């Protein structure tokens, strides 16, 4: 007489997460209409798995950005220590990024500090390096990819102590010295070979 | 409202999507949890819902020529959803590296023929056989593997 029909999908439980999406079940009933006097029951499943959306954002913990560059090597009550066996100090910083909806602040040091020697602009004796390996082809996707290798007047660094104290901490050389070489192929600092990269392929997104 | 596949986690090591919740959700809804990850299409690039960081450099593509000096590409990807990677670069943007490459120092050079030799015999135990002739690249002998154009053998009949 009356063939059963399914009512609408409805939830069976509260969504089990307090933020973002979760996994629940929805159910429906054969009562739209109810079967009567020998009419068929509803075909298919009364139950299914469903994603439930709370539409509520979860907390997001902050995350350190990358360390910045080292500040210049300096000593507290000295105009300059460069080209001298006088330990200085330098620092670099990072920012806690992306902390949101009551997420945790980033733990540990916002500032990084170390002992240095300044050889900034310091003239040193040099010797010529052997050829570097060929660099990358630049620009890699642009018009005329060329690769390079160099010989550099590399500086001979002073035989200073690796460590220091306040009655042992590591001391690092910092700064671009001015190394002194015999002229090689008309150059005082850098000799370069360039050459074109051959049969260059067009670079096309590998996600079409 | 462009349905994505929503995953419960990102494998840092591999950059793979793991624990599919399922589809029919926006990235916006998927990423309400920044611990989650998505795919815009089934099987492709997994994006985490956290802040954008550089992916791993890919494998070097094979050399553009098989015999000579060529070059080969590889990439890394801006992967994440709320922000930028390094500079003002938003996600799904590729960085590229182009490297010189060589499969062999030499390329195969082509050969030239010499001149057909004297013929062989057929079969004498009984009748109707075949007779052939030969040659070689004794001329411009092929340089690097190479090949001569045409045939080195040649056949015929003999009724005996
Ligand atoms: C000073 O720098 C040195 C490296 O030049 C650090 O030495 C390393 O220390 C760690 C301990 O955490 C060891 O795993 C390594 O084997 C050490 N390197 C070696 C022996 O080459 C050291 O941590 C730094 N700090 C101090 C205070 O000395
Ligand atoms: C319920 O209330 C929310 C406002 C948050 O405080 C929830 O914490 C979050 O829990 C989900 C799973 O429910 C995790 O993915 C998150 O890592 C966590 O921050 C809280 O359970
Ligand atoms: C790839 O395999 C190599 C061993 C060679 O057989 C290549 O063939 C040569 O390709 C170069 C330029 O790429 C050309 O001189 C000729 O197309 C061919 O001899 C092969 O492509
Ligand atoms: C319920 O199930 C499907 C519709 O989703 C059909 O088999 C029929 O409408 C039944 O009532
Ligand atoms: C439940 O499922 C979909 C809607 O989610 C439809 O098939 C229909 O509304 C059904 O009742
Ligand atoms: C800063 O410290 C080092 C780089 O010197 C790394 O551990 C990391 O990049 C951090 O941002
Ligand atoms: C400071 O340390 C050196 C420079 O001497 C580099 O590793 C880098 O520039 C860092 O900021
Ligand atoms: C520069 O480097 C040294 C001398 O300073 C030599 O080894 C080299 O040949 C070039 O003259
Ligand atoms: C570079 O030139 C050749 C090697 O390619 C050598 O003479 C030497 O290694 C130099 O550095
Ligand atoms: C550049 O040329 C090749 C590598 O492509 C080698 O001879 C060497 O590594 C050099 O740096
Ligand atoms: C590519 O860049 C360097 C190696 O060239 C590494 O940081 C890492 O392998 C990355 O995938
Ligand atoms: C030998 O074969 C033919 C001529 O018979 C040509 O392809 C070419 O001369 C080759 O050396
Ligand atoms: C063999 O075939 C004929 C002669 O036998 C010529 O076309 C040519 O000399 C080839 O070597
Ligand atoms: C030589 O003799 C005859 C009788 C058969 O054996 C043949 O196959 C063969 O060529």
């Amino acid at each position: 007489s009356v063939a059963g029909g399914w009512g609408p999908w409805g939830p069976v439980s509260p969504c089990p997460v307090t933020c973002g999406l979760g996994q629940t079940m929805e159910q429906r009933t054969c009562n739209h209409p109810v079967p009567q006097h020998g009419g068929p029951f509803c075909a298919g499943d009364a139950t299914r798995t469903h994603i439930c959306n709370t539409a509520v954002p979860c907390p997001v913990d902050g995350e350190w950005d990358s360390w910045g560059e080292w500040s210049p090597c300096i000593r507290r009550n000295m105009k300059s220590i460069s080209c001298q066996e006088i330990p200085g100090q330098q620092s670099r910083g990072r920012t806690c990024r992306g902390r949101k909806f009551d997420g945790h602040r980033c733990a540990g040091q916002q500032q990084d500090i170390r002992h240095c020697y300044s050889i900034q602009h310091c003239p040193l004796k040099g010797s010529w390096s052997e050829w570097s390996t060929w660099g990358l082809c630049m620009p890699p996707c642009g018009p005329n990819p060329t690769r390079a290798r160099q010989r550099l007047c590399t500086p001979l660094l002073p035989k200073y102590p690796p460590t220091v104290s306040m009655v042992e901490k590591n001391v690092t050389f910092w700064g671009r010295p001015l190394p002194r070489c015999e002229e090689l192929q008309g150059q005082k600092l850098v000799v370069e070979e360039k050459r074109p990269c051959l049969h260059v392929p067009a670079c096309k997104d590998p996600e079409e | 409202s462009d349905p994505v596949l929503c995953f419960t986690q990102y494998e840092e090591s591999s950059g793979k999507c793991k624990g599919l919740l399922g589809g029919g959700v926006s990235v916006e809804d998927c990423c309400l949890n920044t611990a989650f990850a998505y795919q815009k299409r089934s099987g492709g690039l997994c994006q985490p819902c956290r802040s954008p960081r550089w992916s791993l450099w890919s494998t070097w593509a094979p050399c553009s020529v098989t015999c000579s000096e060529g070059s080969q590409l590889r990439y890394r990807r801006c992967v994440g959803w709320n922000g930028q990677c390094s500079g003002k670069v938003a996600p799904g943007t590729l960085e590229w590296q182009l490297q010189a490459c060589e499969d062999q120092q030499c390329c195969p050079e082509m050969g030239g023929w010499s001149g057909w030799g004297p013929w062989e015999p057929c079969s004498v135990t009984c009748s109707k056989g075949t007779r052939t002739r030969r040659r070689a690249c004794n001329h411009p002998a092929p340089k690097c593997g190479g090949h001569c154009p045409g045939q080195a053998q040649e056949s015929e009949a003999c009724d005996t």
